[PDB]
């Protein structure tokens, strides 16, 4: 697959990308997971019933 | 038979088309799997510090 | 030579985890091992963690567990995982111990490890049992109580055992504390006794599911181990995640879920479900002593097996007969477990007496009269005469 | 078990034109059923060696058949490794499935047991 | 074992919380609060659960505040030693009903009513039961029964004899958002708010292990392929025999 | 170092098997094989290949023993409902 | 071959405690060793006896231990031989590092040998220090406050350290309970690093009074240093129990016998004796982070020694200059100890930061300088040119 080529070149991910890239996938698969979650949860959240209950 | 004929692996090897086809999916299915355990790990390991932290009931800023 | 080699300390991983020859053979049910041994390192770790909160003093012992769960951060992780561990624990050491029976793992030159093993099986249920009882629930306390009193079933001295057990008059205090001492103590007995299991596993290698000499095809243990057992400790992992966050009591009983009360035995009372085989097994016999005797006698039955088999080949694989009553026992063992979680009733005690009978007369009769039968089979079906 | 005791029962029975009538045909079966011969491998090839009996019979056996045992052994593991049987064609046919280390493996258990024999003969003056 | 020893079967509702990707309802927590508040706290005590905890899953920090403001604790004594009072904080815990066991039987015709912290988790059947134990007292045991004089039927409970009668009556509460109080809405709430009780970590529990369940079945998958790549020169291995000449 | 015992198995280069002659093998490089198909080709298609050779010998007792517990335990039903409280005078004690 | 050198565990035992070849000369200086051991195995029996009667908790805590001491049969003589037992490993442990200094015991082909022994050093007083904590006396409160402050030193994320250590706003109940869980897990530590310690001690065998090659003249272990063991293993047992016995507080600190207060620091605070050198090193830099740092230097500069040590010949046994100034360095090593125990005054202040001066000076000055210039004496003293 030239798509691999283009950024590793017949050689295997280095330790550091790897590492480096374990940071990156933390940060935005968390956000991705919360995000559908709550959506899912529509309406059961606190925060989605704190904005109902104003009076 | 002879030593020098070399058997059949015809239905295992791929046609000279692309030769780092295989070599290119092994390096991205190690390396991702590097990357997701390194996530897996990080995560596990704070999972146990993080449990070391105050706990709920002694943060009272009385 | 390499330094993995010649390093005193690197060339221990290197003969147990790299360069060990194995059979080219081994199939999945191999993987059990590496997957006890993470099992372990799981519930040693978790527990380290978990002692940090926790209080051995039978008034302070459950709402300590309590504290863990909602109180420490990722605790409830922490104790579920250690409470689901346990119980993948047992089920993984249940398929280990029948992957020995299947494949003749117990028979020679195999014998030491296989009774180191018989070792291990008894030091891991008295932790288990150590560690329930920290809890101190209604199963707890009971489960202290049955459990303890099964050596006053010792003539004479049977009873000052017991006291001596206990700590006084009956579970308390001093019982709890010593029991959650005793329950960090064992898991190091155990890890110790694991590298026993390995020296004897290493100076014979592992066996293979043809019950044939390995020695004409090894290939070393890195890369080709290395990462096949990666397969099933990631399969391990996923399965006891589904439990730990999505099910995470249905392996246990709600009673636990009530502080333990001296007066009050609970009508809806059972064991762990990984002991319900041999509490089975102890429920059919209508004796006190004769009960804890055939209950003990039924893990120390295991150590007969190198002796009641003589087949003349190693493993079921090519024996039709074993394969089958194989089978039977396996199944046998599981309504043993089934007939466990019933009550004393009609049916099911017969089922169960039934059952404990089938189980012995396995290793005992079936096992050596159907093997002596197959060494003849094989003779006759092709010798002219 | 010993060999020598599975050939008393065996030729016994064998001989018995209405025992041999009757456990014959269920021995084939269960030979059949067995399936070794569908990986390429003998009976004699199954038999445990990590003992000294075995061990005397290997050492005795000639070379070729040694190498041809050794072969049987290889590809074996390599087929089952891949979960496959071989071909019809290289399964061991029954003609074939010939007991070629039987008479070695006698042989040593005769000259141990006479050895254990003579180790404890008592005397009588 | 006979039917009534047993106890009946408790059905399956649909609880909005059963499910691998569902989180529990706050509204109806919050409204299950306050059925335990009004209907329960006289009698049952949540000695587990912490005032704090309610904020920012059932109440904001301020009504948590005054309602814990509403109850006295022992505080430390004067400067002469003499005993005082002091009103609750977020860090106490919801104050039981009775000041021991003597006293909870006595005001219970011998009975002791349970602790609900863990009710949940600590029967057989979960909140399914809970909430057909609150709502399947019939009006009349079945014919036949004989019922111990202080007792009352309930076919849900084991034995059928159970020393609490039925509490929960139509609109005896009057719920804040304008749902309608019936007792079978009341029976959910409050088991939606014992459950919580119970499992506080619920909802993020869940969170995580969708988290955790991706990234494993991921990981799974990479490292069968990862094998068969490893091992594909052992398994393609092909062996030839040519007898040797003696 | 002290001399230990003999065993079934040695290390790399002596074994502890028979001599091999007249065998060959041979093997090709992972890195020339057909980027791993064979999950979905030869694994789905050889699928239940080890299951209608075995499961009888599972199936069997495993049939034999949830009959045994089915039996048994409408049986107990039987003896626990109204219709059977008269077998259960009998049976039981 | 005998069952002893066949068996797979027994070989162990064999190589290591019953055939190995030591060195015929070895004198009672290499008696230290098994001593060490000994002392292991008191510590971990007595410790698991009494954590059965002992509750972290920080309410709980120095009332449980008093509980031991009055109500738990034989109780007190398991605290005084666990308390007292802690001190008698640190002067063994002194005496046997002594040793390897003066016969250069951590020279090639020992230095790994003598590496894991650093570590094993550094982890024992980690165990004690945690030990003491957990009695929660005025000295453990406050030993613990300090200690884990230590890390407060590191730069950014130092408070952060320090308050994850307590799991909370100071040390309290999460902090002895943690110490306590730690307290237990280190020992097991240790005692693996003992293996690992005993496994490269085996490959080169020990060193003798000579400091030249024991291959031409060995003698069993077993009768010989199995028995010659056993004299010190009694004169050690003796020596304890006449302070377990008759002198069980001489070697601890009456301030620890008051429960610990938050809000008081007793003026007559000081360190455990075996602590107090380490602890004027630290008291000898006028700075926050460089005395911490001295005081950590001060485990570590031991790992240099292999190095610095340029003689030609192992051992000062003839060794005039090295003789001498080693004994520099052992009262040096007593008086820093001595100056701990005083307060931080005019005199005693100089007197601290010199000698501080000269344990270090040794290792990386004297030694390198010494050697180098007896190497020379050697030569010059008979070589005639
Ligand atoms: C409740 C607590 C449970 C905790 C335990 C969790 C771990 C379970 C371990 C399972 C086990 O030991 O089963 C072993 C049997 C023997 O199998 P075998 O003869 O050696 O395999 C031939 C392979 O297909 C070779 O094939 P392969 O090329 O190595 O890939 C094999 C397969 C392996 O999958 C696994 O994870 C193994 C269970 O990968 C896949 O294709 C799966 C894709 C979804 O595998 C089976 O037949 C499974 C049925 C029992
Ligand atoms: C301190 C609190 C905790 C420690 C408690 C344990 C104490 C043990 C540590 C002491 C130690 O290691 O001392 C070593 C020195 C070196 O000694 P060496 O050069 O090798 O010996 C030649 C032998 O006399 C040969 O003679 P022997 O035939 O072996 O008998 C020796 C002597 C041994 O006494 C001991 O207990 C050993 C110390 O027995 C006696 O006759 C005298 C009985 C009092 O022994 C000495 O004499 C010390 C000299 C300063
Ligand atoms: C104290 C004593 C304790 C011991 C008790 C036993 C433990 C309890 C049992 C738990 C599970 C163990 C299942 C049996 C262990 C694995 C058996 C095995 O090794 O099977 C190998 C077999 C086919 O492999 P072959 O190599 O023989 O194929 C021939 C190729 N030429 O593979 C097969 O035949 C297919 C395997 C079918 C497994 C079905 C198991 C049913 C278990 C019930 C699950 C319990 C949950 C309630
Ligand atoms: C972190 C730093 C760790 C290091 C700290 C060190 C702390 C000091 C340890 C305390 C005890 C000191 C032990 C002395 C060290 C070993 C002594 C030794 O080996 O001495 C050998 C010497 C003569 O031995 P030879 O082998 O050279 O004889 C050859 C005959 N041709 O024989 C002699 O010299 C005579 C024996 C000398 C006795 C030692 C007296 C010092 C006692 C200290 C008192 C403790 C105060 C509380
Ligand atoms: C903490 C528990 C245990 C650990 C860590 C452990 C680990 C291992 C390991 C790593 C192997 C080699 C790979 C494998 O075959 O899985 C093995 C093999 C073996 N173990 Fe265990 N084991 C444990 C308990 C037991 C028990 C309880 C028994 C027996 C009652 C047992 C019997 C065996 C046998 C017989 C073998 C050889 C199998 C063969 O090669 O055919 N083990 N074990
Ligand atoms: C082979 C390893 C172990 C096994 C099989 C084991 C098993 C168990 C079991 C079955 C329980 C009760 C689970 C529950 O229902 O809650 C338990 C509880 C406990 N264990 Fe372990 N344990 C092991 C190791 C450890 C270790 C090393 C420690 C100590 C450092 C430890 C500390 C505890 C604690 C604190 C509890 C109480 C909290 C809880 O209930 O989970 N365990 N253990
Ligand atoms: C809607 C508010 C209430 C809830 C959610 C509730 C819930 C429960 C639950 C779940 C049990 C456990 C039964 C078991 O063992 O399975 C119970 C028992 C009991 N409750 Fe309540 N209850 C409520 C109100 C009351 C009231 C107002 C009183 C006091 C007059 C009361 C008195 C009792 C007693 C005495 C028992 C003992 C039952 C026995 O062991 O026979 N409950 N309740
Ligand atoms: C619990 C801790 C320890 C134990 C149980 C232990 C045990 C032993 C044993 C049995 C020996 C052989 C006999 C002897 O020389 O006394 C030995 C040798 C040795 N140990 Fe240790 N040791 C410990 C700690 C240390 C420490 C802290 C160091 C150094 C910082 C150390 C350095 C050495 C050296 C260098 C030798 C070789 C001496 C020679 O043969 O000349 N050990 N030890
Ligand atoms: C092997 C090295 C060990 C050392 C050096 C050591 C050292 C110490 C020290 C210095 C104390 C304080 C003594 C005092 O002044 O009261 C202590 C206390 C204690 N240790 Fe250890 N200990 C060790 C192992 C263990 C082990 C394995 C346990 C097991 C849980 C244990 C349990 C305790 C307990 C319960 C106390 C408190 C009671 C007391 O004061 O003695 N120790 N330890
Ligand atoms: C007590 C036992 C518990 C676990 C037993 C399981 C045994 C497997 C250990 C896995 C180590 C893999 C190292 C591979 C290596 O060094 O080869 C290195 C390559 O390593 C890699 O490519 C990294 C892949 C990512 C490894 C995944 C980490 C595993 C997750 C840990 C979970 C285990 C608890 C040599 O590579 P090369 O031969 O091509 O030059
Ligand atoms: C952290 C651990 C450090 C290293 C651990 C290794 C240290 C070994 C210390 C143990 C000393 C005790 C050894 C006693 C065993 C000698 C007898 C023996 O091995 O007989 C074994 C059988 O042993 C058993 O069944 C039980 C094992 C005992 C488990 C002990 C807890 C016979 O084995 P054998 O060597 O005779 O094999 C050839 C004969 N065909
Ligand atoms: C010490 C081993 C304990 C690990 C047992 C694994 C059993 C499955 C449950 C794991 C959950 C623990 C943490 C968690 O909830 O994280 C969850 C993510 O979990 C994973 O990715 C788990 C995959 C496991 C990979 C582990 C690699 C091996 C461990 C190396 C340690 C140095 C949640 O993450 P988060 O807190 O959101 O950052
Ligand atoms: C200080 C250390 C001590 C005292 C260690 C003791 C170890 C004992 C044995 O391990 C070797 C033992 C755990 C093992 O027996 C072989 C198990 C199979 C016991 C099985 C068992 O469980 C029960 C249980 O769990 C219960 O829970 C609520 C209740 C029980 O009856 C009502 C039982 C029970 O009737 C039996 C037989
Ligand atoms: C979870 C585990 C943790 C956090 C472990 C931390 C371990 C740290 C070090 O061990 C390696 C440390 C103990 C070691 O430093 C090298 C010692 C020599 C420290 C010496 C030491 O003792 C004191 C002491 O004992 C006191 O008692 C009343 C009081 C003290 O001041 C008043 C001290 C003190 O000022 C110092 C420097
Ligand atoms: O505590 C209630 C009280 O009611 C009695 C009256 O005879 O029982 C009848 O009424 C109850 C309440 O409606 C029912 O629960 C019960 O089933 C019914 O028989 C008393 O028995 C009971 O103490």
């Amino acid at each position: 697959s030239s798509l691999y080529k283009t950024f590793f070149k017949r050689n295997a991910v280095f330790v550091g990308t790897i590492f480096a890239g374990a940071f990156v996938f933390q940060t935005v698969f968390d956000t991705a997971i919360t995000s559908w979650y709550e959506n899912h949860n529509k309406g059961k959240l606190w925060k989605d019933v704190k904005a109902r209950i104003a009076a | 038979k002879s030593t020098y004929r070399t058997p059949n692996f015809d239905d295992v090897l791929k046609e000279n088309n692309d030769a780092d086809k295989g070599r290119s999916y092994a390096y991205f299915m190690v390396g991702a799997m590097g990357l997701l355990s390194s996530a897996g790990a990080k995560s596990t390991v704070e999972t146990f510090i993080s449990s070391m932290t105050a706990t709920a009931d002694v943060l009272a800023m009385a | 030579m390499a330094f993995r080699k010649s390093n005193v300390y690197l060339s221990l991983v290197n003969s147990y985890i790299i360069d060990s020859p194995q059979p080219s053979s081994i199939n999945y049910w191999w993987n059990m091992g590496s997957l006890l041994g993470l099992c372990l390192v799981i519930q040693i770790v978790t527990g380290i963690f978990m002692a940090m909160h926790y209080s051995s003093n039978i008034e302070l012992a459950f709402s300590s567990v309590e504290h863990i769960m909602r109180d420490v951060h990722n605790g409830y992780i922490l104790r579920y995982l250690h409470a689901n561990g346990a119980s993948f624990f047992f089920m993984v050491m249940f398929m280990h111990m029948a992957k020995g029976l299947y494949y003749g793992s117990y028979r020679s030159p195999r014998v030491t490890l296989w009774n180191v093993g018989v070792i291990i099986f008894i030091l891991t249920i008295a932790t288990a049992f150590l560690g329930y009882c920290c809890v101190y629930g209604q199963m707890s306390h009971w489960g202290a109580t049955v459990i303890t009193n099964l050596f006053s079933a010792i003539p004479f001295v049977g009873n000052d055992i017991v006291s001596w057990l206990w700590g006084g008059f009956s579970v308390s205090n001093p019982t709890i504390q010593r029991f959650f001492a005793l329950h960090y103590l064992v898991p190091f007995i155990i890890a110790a006794m694991v590298i026993m299991h390995l020296m004897a596993l290493h100076i014979h290698g592992s066996s293979n599911p043809l019950g044939i000499t390995g020695n004409l095809d090894r290939i070393p243990m890195h890369s080709y181990f290395i990462f096949k057992d990666l397969v099933t400790v990631f399969l391990f992992m996923l399965i006891l995640a589904l439990f730990v966050f999505y099910s995470p009591n249905t392996l246990g009983h709600p009673d636990n879920y009530i502080p333990g009360n001296p007066l009050v035995t609970p009508a809806s009372i059972v064991p762990e479900w990984y002991l319900l085989p041999f509490y089975a097994i102890l429920r059919s016999i209508p004796d006190k002593l004769l009960g804890v005797i055939t209950m003990f006698a039924a893990i120390l039955v295991l150590l007969v097996l190198p002796f009641t088999d003589r087949s003349v080949v190693r493993g079921n694989t090519f024996k039709v007969l074993s394969k089958f009553f194989f089978f039977i026992f396996v199944f046998n063992f599981v309504l043993l477990g089934q007939i466990g979680a019933c009550h004393v009733e009609v049916p099911y005690v017969l089922m169960g007496q039934i059952a404990t009978f089938i189980y012995f007369a396995y290793f005992l009769i079936i096992v050596p009269v159907i093997s002596t039968i197959e060494n003849v089979l094989f003779y006759i079906g092709r010798v002219n005469k | 078990q010993s060999f020598t005791s599975i050939a008393r029962i065996g030729d016994y029975i064998l001989k018995s034109p209405v025992l041999s009538k009757l456990c014959v045909p269920v021995a084939n079966q269960f030979i059949n059923l067995a399936g070794y011969k569908k990986l390429g491998l003998k009976f004699d090839d199954l038999i445990a060696e990590e003992n000294p009996i075995m061990q005397t019979a290997l050492r005795r056996l000639p070379e070729d058949e040694s190498y041809a045992r050794a072969y049987r052994i290889i590809r074996a593991h390599q087929t089952e490794l891949t979960h496959h049987l071989l071909p019809r064609n290289e399964w061991i046919k029954a003609q074939e499935d010939v007991p070629y280390l039987l008479p070695y493996i006698l042989e040593a258990e005769a000259a141990a047991k006479e050895k254990d024999e003579l180790d404890n003969i008592e005397v009588s003056k | 074992m006979t039917a009534a020893e047993h106890g009946l079967h408790a059905p399956a509702y649909a609880w909005s919380h059963n499910g691998p990707f569902e989180t529990f309802d706050h509204a109806s927590i919050r409204r299950g609060y306050q059925v335990y508040r009004e209907v329960c706290a006289a009698c049952h005590s949540l000695d587990r659960v912490a005032w704090r905890t309610l904020v920012g899953v059932s109440h904001t920090n301020e009504e948590v505040r005054n309602m814990a403001e509403e109850f006295e604790y022992d505080d430390e004594p004067d400067e002469q030693g003499n005993p005082k009072k002091r009103p609750g904080k977020l860090s106490d815990y919801i104050p039981g009903p009775y000041p021991n066991e003597q006293a909870a039987r006595a005001a219970n015709q011998g009975a002791l009513p349970p602790d609900l912290s863990l009710i949940v988790k600590a029967r057989h059947g979960g909140c399914d039961y809970i909430f057909s134990l609150l709502t399947g007292y019939p009006d009349e045991p079945p014919a036949g029964v004989a019922l111990p004089p202080g007792s009352n039927y309930n076919p849900y409970f084991p034995g059928g004899s159970i020393a609490m009668a039925r509490v929960l009556f139509d609109d005896m509460v009057e719920y804040e958002d304008g749902t309608p109080a019936t007792t079978s809405q009341m029976a959910k709430d409050v088991t939606t708010f014992l459950n919580w009780c119970a499992e506080p970590e619920h909802d993020e529990r869940k969170r995580l292990g969708l988290k955790t369940v991706i990234i494993l079945s991921s990981l799974y998958l990479l490292s069968i392929w990862v094998k068969k790549f490893k091992w594909a020169g052992i398994k393609t291995r092909k062996f030839v025999f040519n007898p040797p000449k003696p | 170092g002290p001399p230990s015992g003999k065993t079934y198995m040695g290390w790399w280069g002596h074994m502890g098997g028979p001599k091999q002659k007249g065998i060959t093998s041979y093997a090709v490089s992972p890195y020339a094989q057909k980027p791993l198909q064979g999950i979905f080709h030869n694994a789905v298609f050889n699928s239940f290949r080890r299951f209608k050779s075995q499961f009888l010998y599972v199936l069997i007792p495993a049939g034999i023993y949830w009959y045994w517990w089915k039996n048994g335990n409408e049986y107990n039903e039987f003896l626990y409902s109204k219709a059977g409280r008269e077998e259960l005078e009998r049976v039981n004690v």
